[PDB]
Formats: C-alpha cells, structure tokens, sequence
C-alpha cells in the first residue's frame, strides 16, 4: 500500500486501471492531469466535480461524512472515468458514493492530483472494474 | 446514439444493494447504503455492493 501521510499526493491513472485513496479529509480536492477535477465537500455534504477546464461541478449529496473516505478513480476509454467514494458517516454508520464520466475528454494514462488529503491518506493502485452500464 | 443505456432508467446504482442513482450530463452518479460501497467497473461505470473499499 502507498501510504501518503501528507496533505496531497499524486497517483499515475490508466485506462484499464483504477486509483483508490483511503484520506481522511472534510474537503478533498482533486484534479486529473489531463481533464477532471473534484471537490469532496464532506462538511457541506456534497460532493462536487466538473470535467474540463472550466466546468461546472455536479453535485452529489453526502449522508455527513465523519473524515475517513476512499476516493476511487478509474478510465475505460478515454474519457469514460469512474470515481468512487466512500465515506465513514457521523450517524453511526458508513456512505459510499460515486459518479461516472462518460466523457470527459481525456486520452488514456493520466496524472491525478489528490490534495487534501488531510491525514492518514494512503493510496492504492488497481486495475479497472467490470461491467459497464451508463447513459452517456 | 444507440451505445449507452439510460443510465437511471436502466438500474445501474440501484442493486439490491445501492441507495441512490442519479443521471448527470456526463453519465451517472450513484449512492451506497449503509453496509455498501461503490465498485466501479471495467469501463468507468459504477454501482453498490457490501463496503470493504471500492466496492
């Protein structure tokens, strides 16, 4: 396991593999070297991101994250990125979420950019998932 | 074009284990429930199952 400690790091994405991160933040942001970038506003609740350079963030709300959380990044094509989060909850229990890019735009084998990762951050790198299902 | 199927519409982060699916401009979003997480697919796709870590 890659374990940061810090408060960024930076993983080597691919199209075929995926990137997980177990950071304990209240307010990740990260960024994809070639198009993709997120804030994980777990205080808030929400869960931001946009794909481009300049883009609007879509949301996904969060059930109060409580700081332990695993951000997940994997492409299958190009620009079809998966990110999966999974958060400890402040109500006793657990919440994962994610959001898919059907394009993104981005070409294969990408440089992602983890920053505020707090603490406790550690990185692993994977191969991608199986089976596809999104509506483009 | 006739590649991608409605994402929602077709049940992608509603397993019987998931807690929220949303559409986006950009595909889809998904929500686990309590004892799940997301595992992302071989394409760049998500959905719920049993939380360990990305899926």
């Amino acid at each position: 396991k890659t374990e940061i400690h810090g408060d960024s790091t930076k993983a080597t994405l691919e199209e075929g593999q995926q990137l997980t991160l177990t950071f304990i933040s209240t307010k990740l942001d990260v960024a994809v070297g070639s198009c993709h970038s997120l804030v994980a506003n777990f205080l808030d609740g929400f869960l931001k991101f946009q794909t481009g350079s300049n883009s609007a963030f879509d949301v996904v709300e969060v059930e109060e994250p409580a700081g332990p959380a695993v951000l997940t990044i994997g492409l299958g094509h190009k620009g079809r990125l998966a990110v999966v989060l999974d958060y400890t909850r402040l109500n006793a229990a657990l919440g994962s979420a994610a959001y898919v890019v059907e394009d993104s735009g981005c070409s294969s084998s990408e440089e992602v950019s983890f920053q505020g990762v707090g603490s406790g951050a550690t990185l692993v790198v994977t191969t991608l998932g199986e089976s596809p299902t999104a509506v483009s | 074009l006739s590649e991608t199927p409605a994402a929602c519409s077709s049940n992608p982060c509603g397993p019987e284990a998931a807690g929220t699916c949303k559409e986006t401009n950009s595909g889809y979003i998904c929500r686990c429930n309590q004892g799940y997480r997301i595992s992302l697919d071989g394409t760049g796709n998500v959905t719920c199952i049993v939380r360990q870590e990305s899926g």
